[PDB]
Parts: structure tokens; sequence; C-alpha cells
RNA sequence: ACGAUCAGAUACCGUCGUAGUCCUAACUAUAAACGAUGUCAACCAAGGAUUGGAUGAAAACCUUGUUCAGAACUUAAAGAGAAAUCUUGAGUUUAUGGACUUCAGGGGGAGUAUGGUCACAAGGCUGAAACUUAAAGGAAU
RNA sequence: AUUGGAGGGCAAGUCUGGUGCCAGCAGCCGCGGUAAUUCCAGCUCCAAUAGUGUAUAUUAAAGUUGCUGUGAUUAAAACGCUCGUAGUUGAAUUAAUUACUUUGAAUAAAAUAAGGUGUUUAAAGCAAAACAUUAUGUUAAUGAAUAUUCAAGCAUGGGACAAUGC
RNA sequence: UUAAUA
């Protein structure tokens, strides 16, 4: 089930049993990389980059065409964001809730959910530090995250 | 000397388990071959279907049990 | 904690849960040396000072003859039964007696109203053979 | 969460046989699950099994024939010395001729009988009557 | 005498020569005289005489409840319960009930096939109320290591050697015997390795002699 | 411990003091063998229990274990020479089938009554205690003397 | 505080009525805070209906097929239990071992005394012993 | 030949004399208010026996301290609920240490187990002899291989299940 | 409307 509430949903995606590109797909890796490269320069999350390729270019799985994942492609081009995408979006929500909390001091449900969100951040930050993705000098602070997330 | 077993117990033709001496719901159907059904199977509402698989296996029925169920 | 490396909590849980044993805690905590008139000793000696008779419980009737004893080792004052028939007439005053327990029953035992000790000697031999 | 996949598999197999089911399905497949089934086949407790590949640690389907009373896994796999064998069999097995333990050893996953023959101990996995 | 059921008629005519034939096909025994014919000279032993009481407007109604165990010393046993106003009749009434409640007792060896059969083949557990009785196979020398109440029953069943481990309110005499009778009852229902072979096909005595019984 | 020597027990009291099933069974053995008290029955049970324990220990081992071969043969050899176990039964499984009557039927009191030197099993005890019976070369006054097979035909009056 | 009732009525019944009941800020941290049922995970007998989706058919609303999630309900000769009863478990347990945490050890004394700590206070958290007693208790006839 | 007992647990008296809810017995249930199976005695037999009762404590019984192995709806017992560090537990997958496992090395006896040995048996002792009729000879006679043995430490074969790899 | 105790 979900980490923090008793909800239990199994809404997933189903990768097909075909690790190679489909027969009808003809675009080579050069077009896929540059099309993905241009999207990264526009400030788009890697999760959304793949969706745009799937919806518009019909490249539903990039690993089936180029042999490497989106993040690996972006790292090679150097366009991977310094803050990991999943951690970045979590700190974007913590900032947004906090801003609402400044004017609405009596909201006791927003204080609870802000606590849950920040606990998630400390879980992800700890993991990424063991994975050497984030330097050990990194540390999440409310007075600082408002600027970097912005 | 004397035989070490009182008797050799019957085997249910469906679940391939022994028929206990106290199993007073176990039946025996003679098709002019012997079929044994354990009492637990009968009370569950399945012995009719289980016999259909066995009857179809031996040829007494042909177009009752579908192929995907013929196990 | 049923894991292979979870021996710290399993051992520590039995230490804590063992203190709830009424029969086991009583024999370990420091009360046998302060709250027990007899002490660890099986038998004790004392001086008879008063001849007493205690009425029995409600479903019984009669007077339980007994004696009041002042022990030597501690100096406490107790009450001691006088076993079988007519053995109180054999017990004199200001003499040494041997006092020795009873079973333990529901704590108290056989002279009913709170007595838990029985006179086994009168200086002499026995408040049996006597 | 799924801590022991083998525990999930053996509970599925035991539950299926108590209901008299013909074949059962196990969703997560492992090497250890396959080895445990192979030991049970050599003693003719299960007819056979097939492994489907789902690219996602695929599934196993096991065919049962009225013979497996109970197969259960043993929680934390104790380091079983060779001298501790008969102590374990006296506890877990019905008699001296019926059942068999399962142990993981450097020479593979073996039951108690041939592990005794090969003169090797190891962690205990489970048993079956 | 004067049989009513088929099995009663068959045994009176001497066509079912062995009680094991009845147990083979799981036929219910409804006349205690059937067991008397097939198992002559059964030893007897009365477990207890417990008196129950029912409150009434005029007072209490005391009845005597008898637990009697029957069974030859060669692998058969039976337990029956009956309550009545008289001790003499209650034993007789429970005497009947014990005979219809005959069950086969499967016993085996400990480590080798040398001698005659003495002990249970595997581990069995009685499933009475709070009482639960476990039987473990034992070597030749050890007797029936058990409380007197199930030791008396296990002696009749012919189990010379066994180990026992009881659980529950074993002071309840009625459930203590009932738990032992239950563990013994399912001895032949537990499929061991030697029973895998399906054996041969046997004819039921009620089908082979169906014609004569009608006539 | 305080003494440098060794002292060991030879019998054990039963767990349940009062049973009618046990009382008559012991009396059957007392009458059949003329024993002084139940302490002599208990010694036989203890002695039998020791050998039964030994055989039971090695029966759980493998057949070809060197430990089993050394102890199993030694236990059987001691049994054969004592006369308890007949020579035909050379398997450890026959030790578990032994009973207290087998050991009791090898006391010197039993043999001299069976050999006909005394009229009754009680007369055998009196004859033994009176230094009247000799086994080979040395007189014996202890009726618990368990005679070996080799000393079995060497029993005669004094 | 009155008036009734009653032997008495400081109560139930009626009339009046202070703190309180309401909002803001700060304390308090306890309830039969209950599903008297810890959290996570696997397997699991027949149904009919309902809440929110997805997906076919039938022209948002409604009637149907499938499937995912949620609060429930009915049947069981089956499993369990001391039984009542439980079945989206209280099942898969003497055939005893999926992972982790908390709690209990006959009834009283007693959640009391003392010590420590938190609070403005009432109180909360931790928390015995002496002594006493063959029963107290649970489900059912 | 004594010690304890003869209502049940627990083998043994519905025998006779006194006692009259008194004296008392009674580890627990309980028996005694004048017809006591339980008091005090007489006779008898019940158990053990040169031992047998009592009192305190250890162990088993106790699956009433739980690793094997308990219980938590109602009997006592799921924190009011969520977050959370240490701790514990962690999906499938690959044809340098540690842990695990097998053999050993080394390690005081006594003790435990166990090998031999007629202390007349036995507990013992590690001696005595079996026969050589023994000085001679077995013989330069036995010393149980005497095995242990857990937690560490040392070496060795294996790498399945695991931890730190880097 | 009132109805306590053994």
């Amino acid at each position: 089930g979900r980490m923090y509430n008793p909800g239990r949903g199994i809404s997933r995606r189903c990768i097909p049993y075909r690790r190679s590109a489909p027969s009808w797909l003809k675009t080579s890796t050069l077009e896929v990389i540059d099309e993905m490269c241009k999207l990264a320069k526009k400030g788009i999350a890697p999760s959304q980059i793949g969706a745009i390729m799937r919806d518009t270019h019909g490249v539903g799985l990039v690993k089936s065409v180029t042999g490497s994942k989106v993040l690996r492609i972006l790292k090679l081009a150097g366009l991977a964001p310094k803050i990991p995408e999943d951690l970045y979006f979590l700190m974007k929500r913590a900032v947004s809730v906090r801003k609402h909390l400044e004017k609405n001091k009596k909201d006791k449900d927003a204080k609870y959910h802000l606590i849950l969100i920040e606990s998630k951040i400390h879980r992800l930050t700890r993991y990424y530090k063991s994975a050497k993705v984030l330097e050990a000098s990194f540390k999440y602070d409310a007075n600082t995250a408002s600027a970097i997330v912005s | 000397n004397k035989k070490i077993e009182l008797y050799i117990p019957r085997h249910c033709s469906v679940t391939h388990t022994l028929i206990a001496a106290d199993d007073h719901a176990a039946v025996q159907i003679l098709v002019p071959t012997v079929y044994t059904v354990k009492g637990s199977v009968r009370k569950d509402g399945i012995s009719d279907h289980s016999l259909n698989r066995q009857f179809q296996k031996d040829g007494f029925l042909k177009t009752v049990v579908p192929k995907n169920m013929m196990i | 904690a049923r894991g292979l490396h979870a021996a710290r909590k399993m051992l520590a849980q039995r230490r804590a849960n063992k203190w709830a044993d009424k029969e086991w805690k009583k024999g370990k905590l420091v009360t046998r040396y302060k709250c027990n008139p007899l002490g660890t000793a099986s038998h004790a000696k004392g001086l008879v000072q008063e001849k007493l008779g205690i009425e029995t419980k409600q479903p019984n009737s009669g007077i339980r003859k007994c004696v009041r004893v002042r022990l030597l080792k501690n100096g406490k004052k107790i009450t001691a039964f006088v076993p079988r028939d007519g053995s109180l007439n054999y017990v004199n005053e200001n003499d040494e007696v041997l006092i020795s327990g009873f079973g333990r029953r529901g704590h108290a035992v056989g002279d009913i109203p709170g007595v838990r000790f029985k006179v086994v000697c009168v200086a002499g031999v026995s408040l049996w053979g006597l | 969460v799924r801590v022991n996949v083998l525990a999930d598999a053996l509970k599925s197999i035991t539950n299926a046989e108590k209901q008299g089911k013909r074949q059962v399905m196990i969703r997560p497949a492992s090497k250890v699950i396959c080895e445990f089934l192979n030991v049970m086949m050599k003693h003719q407790y299960i007819t056979d099994y097939t492994v489907v590949d789902t690219h996602r640690s695929g599934k196993i389907v096991v065919n049962l024939n009225g013979r497996l009373n109970k197969c259960a896994v043993i929680s934390p796999r104790f380091n079983v010395t060779l001298s501790e064998f008969d102590k374990w069999e006296a506890n877990l097995l019905p008699s001296r001729h019926f059942g068999a333990l399962v142990l993981t050893t450097s020479y593979g996953i073996l039951d108690n009988t041939e592990a005794r023959a090969k003169h090797t101990g190891g962690r205990i996995l489970g048993f079956f009557y | 005498w004067t049989p009513v059921t088929k099995l009663g008629r068959l045994v009176k005519d001497g066509k079912v020569k062995s009680i094991d034939q009845i147990f083979e096909f799981g036929i219910k025994i409804k006349e205690y005289q059937i067991v008397d014919h097939l198992l002559p000279g059964l030893k007897e032993e009365v477990m207890t005489m417990q008196s129950v009481q029912k409150q009434t407007s005029a007072g209490q109604r005391t009845r005597l409840k008898a637990y009697v165990a029957i069974g030859d010393h060669n692998g058969h046993a039976g337990l029956g319960v009956k309550c009545a106003k008289e001790v003499a009749e209650a034993i007789k009434g429970a005497m009947i009930q014990a005979k219809l409640a005959m069950v086969p007792v499967r016993r085996g060896y400990w480590g080798a096939t040398i001698g005659e059969v003495h002990t249970v083949p595997c581990k069995l557990t009685g499933a009475c109320g709070s009482v639960r009785v476990r039987l473990v196979p034992a070597p030749r020398g050890t007797g029936i290591v058990a409380a007197p109440t199930p030791k008396k029953f296990l002696i009749l069943a012919g189990i010379e050697d066994v180990f026992t481990q009881t659980t529950g309110h074993t002071k309840t005499l009625g459930n203590f015997v009932k738990a032992t009778y239950d563990a013994v009852r399912q001895s032949y229902g537990f499929q061991t390795k030697d029973l895998w072979k399906v054996g041969g096909v046997k004819q039921s005595p009620m089908d082979k002699y169906a014609k004569i019984l009608a006539e | 411990g305080r003494c440098l020597r060794n002292h060991s027990i030879t019998y054990k009291t039963p767990k349940v003091p009062y049973e009618r099933e046990r009382f008559d069974a012991e009396l059957k053995l007392v009458g059949q063998f003329g024993l002084k008290n139940k302490k002599e029955i208990q010694r036989v049970h203890y002695m039998l229990g020791h050998m039964r324990t030994i055989a039971k220990v090695m029966l759980m081992k493998d057949a070809k274990d060197p430990k089993r071969l050394l102890e199993g043969a030694a236990l059987l050899r001691r049994l054969h020479n004592l006369g308890i176990l007949p020579r035909d039964q050379n398997k450890l499984e026959f030790v578990l089938a032994l009973k207290e009557e087998n050991l009791l039927e090898r006391r010197l009191q039993t043999l001299v009554y069976r050999k006909g030197f005394a009229k009754s099993i009680h007369h055998a005890r009196v004859l033994i205690r009176g230094k009247m019976i000799k086994v080979g070369k040395q007189v014996v006054d202890v009726p618990s003397f368990l005679v070996r097979v080799e000393s079995e035909p060497l029993i005669q009056l004094a």
C-alpha cells in the first residue's frame, strides 16, 4: 500500500513482452536523441520528456530504440538536472504548502500533510546521498528551498 | 507372520486421498468401473463436476467438460 | 523479533517479563531478610510468653489453642500452634521452643486466623513424644 | 512487504492441496523455489512444474497429485550442524520413514538424507510430509 | 439376533467374515450384535461414572453418565457415551454405543520391521474440546507414557508403546478419553508414503450379495 | 563434591507412589522370584534401563558408524556372556525387547532353584546365604549374583 | 434557590438561575478515544447489492458485460474456537517458524504510597511493597 | 521391625467403645450440633522397610516465563492516531574479507559417557591374573582410541544461503 | 402517583 495512508491502488503501466523496437518504428537513435535533447533544453522533467516522445513521435519506449534509458541519455549530454527529478518535485510541493500556510495559520490538515511531505524528502535525500547522486554537503532547508525550487 | 495392515484403504478417484473408515458421506458409483468420491468433495458442491472430468476421461461422456477444464 | 540476528530483544524481553512472576519475584527481591520473621531458616527458637486461643473461621467452630513466641535471632513476636490433642498443657512459660513452619496453604493454614507456625519441641523432645 | 518468497510459495502449495486443487500458480519465481520443487519431485510429491517467463521474475505452475500433506518453510534459516540433524527431524518430521527436510549447502539444495550422505551441513529451508 | 439391516443379515449368515471388510468400504454399523459376532471376547473397562443434574421446579434431576471403552487388543477400539437414571443401565446403554463406535487403529514400527507391530506409525493429535492429545511413536521398551485415563484406552487398542503430550483441561474426564479416541480415529486417514499405491479393485459386500439380501 | 572416591545409585523410586496396576504386577515378580523387597525389583529396572538407553542411542545412528560398531558389539557381547540375550539374536533391536524377567532369571537364586539344588525359591535364598553353594571355585552368599553362561554349569553345593 | 413526591429526598417531576455552553489566542492530553480485534505481506468456498473510475453493448440520466479501488451484507454439511461467534478472518497453528513493535501472568491491596518528570491548577506519564485471600472471572444450558 | 496412614487427591475399615460444632482433625475440598467412614482409642490391612514422617529451599510437574513454546474480541492483556532514529527484517537476477559448513591442529587431571577386568555380586579400585598349573611368558603385560567441549583463537576442502564489497 | 428491608 501507499507509504502514509491506508489506500491501496494498483494503477500501473504494463511494459510489453518485446524489448526491441516495433517493426513499424523507423526513426533512428539520432532523431530520438536530438528530439529528446531539444526537450531537455526547454526545462522538461525526464518523466515528461518520454511521454512527449510517446504521444507525438510514437517512441513509447526509448530503451527499446536507443538501448539506454532517458536519464542515462541526458547525463551523457550533460543535460540531467543537478537535483533529481523526483526529489525536485517533492520540494516544489513542500514550498507550495508552506506558502499557503503563512496566511492560513489555523489549517491543521495542511500542517499534517506538510509533515508527511518533508518526511518523504528526508527519505529521498538520505537515499540519494548513499547513491552518490547528491553531494554530502546538500541539505534541505525551508529558508533555502524556496529559491532553488522556484 | 501376521499382516501388519488391517486393510488397504480405498483412494478417492478425484482428490487421490484415502477414504477414512468414518467417512459416511463417501460414495461408490458403478458405471456398467468403480469411482470413489470423498465425503468432503460431495458436500462442497463439486463432486458432480469432478465426476464429469473422470467420466469424460474414461469415455462415458464426450461433449460435457470443455477442453480448458479437462485436467 | 523472530529473526536470526534478533537475540538482543529476545533476551531482554525475558528479563522484563520475568519480574511479573509472583512466585519468582518474591524469592529474589529483598524481603526474605526483612519481612520474614523466620528468615531463610527452616526452624527457629524463641521464648513462650503468652498462651492464646484463636477462634476459627465462619464455617467452623471452636478455639484454636496456640502460644506467643519471642524469637532469639531477630526479636520479633509471633504466634505458634500446638499440634495435636491437649499439647498446650505440656507447654510452660519463659522456656525455649522450636518453631517450624506449616505447609503454606493459601499462605495461612491450619489454626485458621492468620497462624503460620507450629511448635515442634518444648525444650524437651517433642510436643509429640512428651 | 514480501520478505520471504519461498514462504509465500509453500503456503500457496499447501493451501491448494487442502482444497484438492489440481494445479497451482506461484507468482514470483526464484532459484531457491525451483530447487525446493526439484527436491519434492525426486520424492514424487509433485508430478512436475513449468516456469513461464514474464520478464518480471516470472510465474511457476505446479501440478499436484494427492500426495503432499504439508510443505512449509522454516523461518530464520538456522545454521544446522551435522550433529543437529536428528534433533531437527525428531521435531519437524512425523516419523523416521515418511518425511524429509530441505537444507541449503555449498553442494546445492539437498534433503536431509543425501546431505547426510555427502557429509555436509548448512542452513535449513523447510520440510514436507 | 433378528437382523434388520443388510450388514446385520450378512454377518448373521456369516458372509462378512472380517470386521476389516466393513471398515474397508466405510459401512456404518447400526447393530451392536454385529460387533459381537465379528469380534468375540472383547475386553471391557469403564472409564468413569459422572453424574449430571438438571434444575427443575421441584428440585434436581440426577442422571448417571457412563464413559465405557471397548476393543480387542489387536488394533480395534471403541468409545461410547450414555446417560440414564441408573448406573447399571447406563453402563449397558453405553456398552451398546461403544460397539457401534468401533474404529480401526493403524499402528506401525519405530525404526525397523522386526517383530510384530507395536506403536503408532506417525504423529497423531486428538481434536476434542480444550483437551488435545498428541501421540508419538516410541521404541519397543517404553510402555504407554500417558495419564491413566488415556493409558487405559490405549491399552485396549493394542498400542503397546507410545509417547504422549496433552494440552488443555485434562481434568475433564469425558473430553480426555474423547481426544484419545479422535487421535486414534484418524490414524488410517493420514496418507503416509507406504499407502501411495492404489492397490487392486475390490468388490463391495453389499453389491456382490445384493441379490441374496433382496431374496 | 567432597570425596575423591565414587559413589553411584542403583535404583530409583517410581514417580506415582500409589497405583493398583503397579502394585499387583510387582507382587507377581516378587512371588515368582522370591525377592526381599521392591528395592530388588527397582535395581533390575534401573539396570535394564541403562542398557535400553545405550541401544536406543546407537540405533538412531547410521549402520556403518564406527561409534555404533564399537559400542553396539560391546553391548551385545556383554549381554551374551551374561546370558540375558540368547546368542541367535545378534541385532541391537533385540535389546529393546528385553524385559525385567530375563534379568531376574539369571540371579544365582533363580538358577540354583532351577538346577534343583533347593526345593523352593525361598529355600534357594537360605541355601545361598548359608555359604552352602559354590560357583566354580569361590563360595557366594549374595543371591543377586548374576551368573554368566560360562559359570552357569559350575554351580554346586559346598 | 424555590414547589411538589416520600417516613425522609440534599434526587428523579416542575419554575428560576451563576460558571459553562459560542468566537479568538494559549494551555491541558484524557474517554466504553471500541471493530474492546496493532502495522505490512501471500493464499483463500458460493452469492446479490452499493459508492468512485476505466472499458464494450444498448439512445449526463438509466439498463447490462468485464475489470480496479472502498464501506458493508447473506449462505456454509467446510476451517477455527471454551462457546458466543469469526469468513475482506478471530481461517491457512502440537502437521506448532512470513516481517516488526506494544502489552498480560489468580483476585485484592492499586494505578495506591514513595521517588522522578510535565502542567498556572485540576491532573497526566513512570509506578511498587507490606498484608490478605481459594477462588475471582468468560461463554453457554 | 519400625515409621506413616486407612472420606477424596492416594493403596487401605461404610468394624466397635468413648467423645457431642466441644475437644479436635484438617498441606486442599472438608469431617465434627449426641447413630462421626475424617476426633480420641481397641482390632484388622495399606505403603515403604532398617528406614520412615515433618519443615524450608532447588529441579520436574510449568506449553503457569514461551528459542523449541504461551495468550491479547468477550477470561489479564493491541499504545487514541500518525510521523520517526538506533534495532530487526528486506523482490527476482551473474556458469576481497566475514559469516556458514567439513576435517584437523593444539588443549590438566579428577568428574560424565564409555572399553577391559568375578572387589564372592554391587557401589568401588585400576588393578590383577584367565592360562601358561604361573619364577620362563602370554609380556617389553593393562592405562580404554579413554571421546567430550561451548563461546572465542589457528589451519584446511565447498560457496548454496547471507553482510561489508568497489 | 407512591412500593424500603429480611
